[PDB]
RNA sequence: UUCAAGAGGGCGUGAAACCGUUAAGAGGUAAACGGGUGGGGUCCGCGCAGUCCGCCCGGAGGAUUCAACCCGGCGGCGGG
RNA sequence: GGGGACCGUCCCCCGACCGGCGACCGGCCGCCGCCGGGCGCAUUUCCACCGCGGCGGUGCGCCGCGACCGGCUCCGGGACG
RNA sequence: CGGCGACGUCGGCUACCCACCCGACCCGUCUUGAAACACGGACCAAGGAGUCUAACACGUGCGCGAGUCGGGGGCUCGCAC
RNA sequence: CCCCGCGGACGCUACGCCGCGACGAGUAGGAGGGCCGCUGCGGUGAGCCUUGAAGCCUAGGGCGCGGGCCCGGGUGGAGC
């Protein structure tokens, strides 16, 4: 025999997508073919991000979007989002913008177009830049998320600052006893 | 689904997939939260801080209508209105600036998070922020209160 | 030193050993030496092109 | 149920659902020029294990 | 005199004999079907020598002569001459055989018809 | 009784569900393929005068 | 589409035969009978199918015209072919090849035609 | 009698445990079991002078007709 | 309260130019293919048979033998330094 | 390349009986440790044990998205479905 | 500018097919796959069936690592 450990040999990862969605199969065919015979990474990327979970597919907002938009050197590119696109309420002016998503808003869609935008799936990428060339590949926040809140030390740890799960927010939930220093302790 | 679960491949192996040691009893440390302050109580402390003990001063009768007061942003703020009045009021020769009056979209109070735009408006609402009303008069708009 | 048997390989043991049971670690695959190709590959950058550039 | 340039009139809030692939010839996408001109040439040489001598 | 397969390669079977149940020699209320032995101190599982062997995947059939006839084609079950027609292009691979239920006036049209398109029938003489 | 015999689906749900049947129903190869022997029809969004 | 129509029917169909580790589809223009994107013979836009005449003798060659997609009733062209083996295979094959209509299937049209004739001559003894 | 009593009044079918008889085999380490062979037996193989088919050569025979042209129909492709 | 004006989307049209006839279709042409009918009636074509015919593929009903090649392996001779 | 081939033989490692060589203690269970002088089990048939509700948490799929959700009510000949 | 030959195997259920390398103990426990099995519902098989369903029996033929399954013979008599 040999010595070697087993526990580590299968990796965990989406080798496919979880969805039976029949249209995300087919762009998914579209960007196998095209990360296995171009030598782009950009399309290993976007593969890569097709096969993900709604949770590792976070929404873009529009403001979050401009933003990144507006940088320098990043004029006439397109914004690529392997997601969903969300109007923003809280901006009011919308530049022209060049955008590829998986699926947008019906607000920011038509908003983007009202601003003079373009909006493209992404076969629409592929036929356009095959090699994604041209393009700022941009990402919803990951962590943005209602969960991340309670994740990481538990509440009750000195320097935590984890919400905790409680059915009620209120002076009589989860306030008294290690969480003031006059009833025992605070940590 | 019953034919999606682990009971339908836990058939043949014998404990269940609750051991052969400690089994399946009926409840081993108590019903519910037993013993929160006793043999629970590393569970408790780790978790849910603050659970034993009273804070505060308690109050009869609470009727949460009084209390009821929601509030909106000025980033939201524009919201309130339809576009055709922004823009009207953006290219507006004169300096006639539109009303957003909040209580009628059903808020109550005005805070002041995020900027406004460079337009005046007269925004009325039962109670301001001491920022929400800065920012809007740094605009050139009003504050007005109503009851 | 309990669990290896070692020494001094000649020149003849270096031979035998690249030649009869030589097997490269090629894309972290197990490859068996049979072409110079594969030595020069892997191996070229450092000038050794050939199983006898391998033994010296 | 509406067409995609306006609501329907007679659900007040409906309008068609949207595509996230407009084109789904995948034949065709695959043999147009433009992705074909960004392509790798393809290798289809079997290389078998060799027997080692 | 009997339609011959496409090729006709050496079958290996790693095992001939079936894997019985661990005990079902000593009792009737066991059946030789196989179950897995779970019990703490079984022999059998524990796989000490002279005992009855456990089926695992190493005992496999070679991928190329899987689910293959001892005449060298792979059966196909099927219920009328419709389903007959869909091993016309596969004549020399794939032999129907008439299902257990189909009466003896329509096997006998089903026999004809492989006849005529040149496909094995496993039973052909059945209901006669 | 009380096993929740009854399940809600979203508005919105059933009406892209609506849609994709529509959809599906002028399509020959989904139509055939669901055995509906549809050869001799002249047109397979299949529309007849209101007299009937 | 092709892609998004088989996309629909590849396991779920009423020509779908999954029996005995084997898969056969039996649409009337496919060619081999197999479950296959290729070899569909409903989804795609141009189609040949090969089938036994009429009468004992002699091959169908219908092939799918251009305009009338959703017109299944004006849809199909069929045309027969009752001439000696050879000179029907080399009919098959100008159809497929000269008209480029679809040259994969060439020579699974040209072997299931051959099959056909091959059925339609005389049992022996 | 009935289609059937190998449906005969606790009677549709009629499993197993268990029992009787018949047939074959065996038998001093209780039976039973795994691996490997051997012998016998019951069946299977349309087994019993052993496959088909593509082209070419030769011989002996048939038949519309082979190509190319003419007419008509129908498709595929292209057209500023 | 009505009735208007304006704005934003729309629904049909009158129209000129722009990309294309497209996976929305017809008419003409041009090429090609197929089918039907004529003509073509024989050094062409096709059909079935025979030869213990040749070349290809699969493969021999059963039981067997040999040969050379290659992979692995265990041994044995001979010679050189 | 050889031999053999219908009422006697040919092939069928599976399947029935038997023989021999090697190996082989009775399962379940609790247990550090079961073949145990530890417990249950004479045999066979049929029945026989992680379910449903509610509430949470995380993961995954879907729709919409700063919104989302009609679940209570109401409208559609009241009702084969 | 292919043409005395107008011709040239298979493939690609892309959830498919192919190649190469390493690896394979397992109680408690976890996970995946199951063209394993049971009962019922919606679809579908122009499915099967009194020229014989279910069930049961079987020294019958086989397939699968296996769960199991298919086919032959008998019995049975109405559904699968
Ligand atoms: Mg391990
Ligand atoms: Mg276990
Ligand atoms: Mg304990
Ligand atoms: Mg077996
Ligand atoms: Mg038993
Ligand atoms: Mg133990
Ligand atoms: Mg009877
Ligand atoms: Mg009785
Ligand atoms: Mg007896
Ligand atoms: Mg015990
Ligand atoms: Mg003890
Ligand atoms: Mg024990
Ligand atoms: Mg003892
Ligand atoms: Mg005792
Ligand atoms: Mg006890
Ligand atoms: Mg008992
Ligand atoms: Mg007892
Ligand atoms: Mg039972
Ligand atoms: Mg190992
Ligand atoms: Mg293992």
């Amino acid at each position: 025999g040999v010595d070697i450990r087993h526990n580590k040999d299968r990796k965990v990862r989406r080798k496919e997508p979880k969805s039976q969605d029949i249209y995300l199969r087919l762009l998914v065919k579209l960007y196998r073919f095209l990360a296995r015979r171009t030598n782009s990474t950009f399309n290993q990327v976007v593969l890569k991000r097709l096969f993900m979970s709604r949770t590792n597919r976070p929404p873009l907002s529009l403001s979050r979007m401009i933003r990144k938009m507006k940088l320098p050197g990043r004029e006439n590119k397109t914004a690529v989002v392997v997601g969903t696109i969300t109007d923003d309420v809280r901006v009011q002016e919308v530049p022209k913008l060049k955008v590829c998503a998986l699926r947008v808003t019906s607000r920011a869609r038509s908003r983007i177009l009202r601003a003079g935008g373009k909006i493209l799936t992404f076969d629409q990428l592929a036929l356009d830049s095959p090699k994604g060339c041209g393009t700022v590949l941009l990402s919803g926040p990951r962590k943005g998320r209602e969960v991340y809140r309670h994740f990481g030390k538990a509440p009750g740890t000195p320097h935590s600052h984890t919400k905790p799960y409680v059915r009620s927010k209120g002076r009589k939930f989860e306030r008294a006893r290690g969480r003031r220093a006059s009833r025992g302790y605070k940590n | 689904p019953s034919r999606l679960r682990k009971t339908r491949k836990l058939r043949g192996h014998v404990s269940h997939g609750h051991g052969r040691i400690g089994k399946h009893r009926k409840h081993p440390g108590g019903r519910g939260n037993a013993g929160g302050l006793h043999h629970h109580r590393i569970n408790f402390d780790k978790y849910h801080p603050g659970y034993f003990g009273k804070v505060g001063m308690k109050h009869y009768h609470l009727k949460r209508n009084q209390s009821f007061c929601p509030t909106v942003n000025l980033d939201k703020l524009w919201t309130l209105v339809s576009e055709q009045t922004r823009v009207n009021a953006a290219k507006n020769k004169t300096g006639a600036a539109p009303i957003i009056d909040v209580v009628r979209s059903g808020y109550y109070k005005v805070l002041g998070k995020g900027k406004l735009p460079k337009q005046p408006v007269i925004v009325k609402a039962k109670f301001f922020s001491r920022r929400a009303e800065e920012k809007i008069k740094s605009v050139g708009g009003a504050c007005v209160l109503v009851a | 030193e309990p669990y290896i048997a070692w020494g001094y390989p000649n020149l003849k043991s270096v031979n035998e050993l690249i030649y009869k049971r030589g097997y490269g670690k090629i894309n972290k695959k197990r490859i068996a030496l049979t072409d110079n190709a594969l030595i020069a590959r892997s191996l070229g950058k450092y000038g050794i092109i050939c199983m006898e550039d391998l033994i010296h | 149920y509406g067409t995609w340039r306006k609501a329907a009139s007679l659900k007040s809030n409906y309008n068609l659902p949207m595509h996230k692939m407009i084109n789904t010839d995948l034949s065709r996408i695959l043999k147009s020029p433009e992705i074909q001109r960004a392509l790798r040439a393809p290798r289809k040489k079997i290389h078998r294990r060799v027997l080692k001598k | 005199a009997a339609l011959r397969p496409l090729v006709k390669p050496k079958i290996v079977k790693k095992r001939t004999k079936k894997f019985i149940r661990h005990q079902s020699d000593r009792y009737v209320k066991i059946k030789r079907n196989w179950r897995k032995p779970r019990g703490i101190d079984n022999r059998v599982r524990r796989r000490f020598k002279g005992q009855i062997l456990m089926p695992n995947i190493g005992y496999g059939s070679n991928k190329k002569t899987k689910h293959m006839l001892p005449s060298g084609f792979r059966k196909f079950l099927v219920h009328n001459v419709k389903e007959l027609e869909v091993l016309l292009m596969c004549n020399k691979s794939y032999c129907a055989e008439i299902a257990h239920n189909v009466s003896s006036k329509n096997r006998k049209a089903i026999v004809e018809r492989a006849a005529q398109l040149a496909i094995r029938v496993t039973n052909p003489n059945a209901r006669l | 009784t009380w096993r929740r015999w009854h399940r809600r689906v979203n508005t919105t749900q059933k009406r892209y569900a609506i849609c994709s049947a529509l959809a599906a129903s002028a399509l020959p190869a989904l139509v055939m393929s669901k055995g509906h022997r549809i050869e001799e029809v002249p047109e397979l969004p299949l529309v007849v005068e209101d007299k009937v | 589409s092709a892609h998004l129509q088989w996309m629909v029917v590849r396991n779920c169909s009423s020509f779908l035969i999954k029996r005995n580790k084997q898969t056969y589809s039996t649409e009337p223009n496919n060619l081999k009978a197999r479950n296959s994107f290729r070899y569909n013979g409903l989804i795609h836009r141009k189609t040949v199918g090969v089938e036994p005449a009429a009468d004992g003798k002699g091959v169908v060659v219908v092939i799918k015209r251009r305009s009338g997609q959703r017109k299944p009733a004006t849809s199909y062209v069929r045309t027969t072919i009752n001439k000696n083996a050879r000179a029907t295979l080399s009919s098959i094959r100008h159809m497929i090849r000269k008209n480029k209509y679809r040259p994969d299937l060439r020579m699974a049209a040209i072997r299931r035609a051959s099959a056909i004739l091959r059925s339609q001559k005389p049992v022996m003894v």
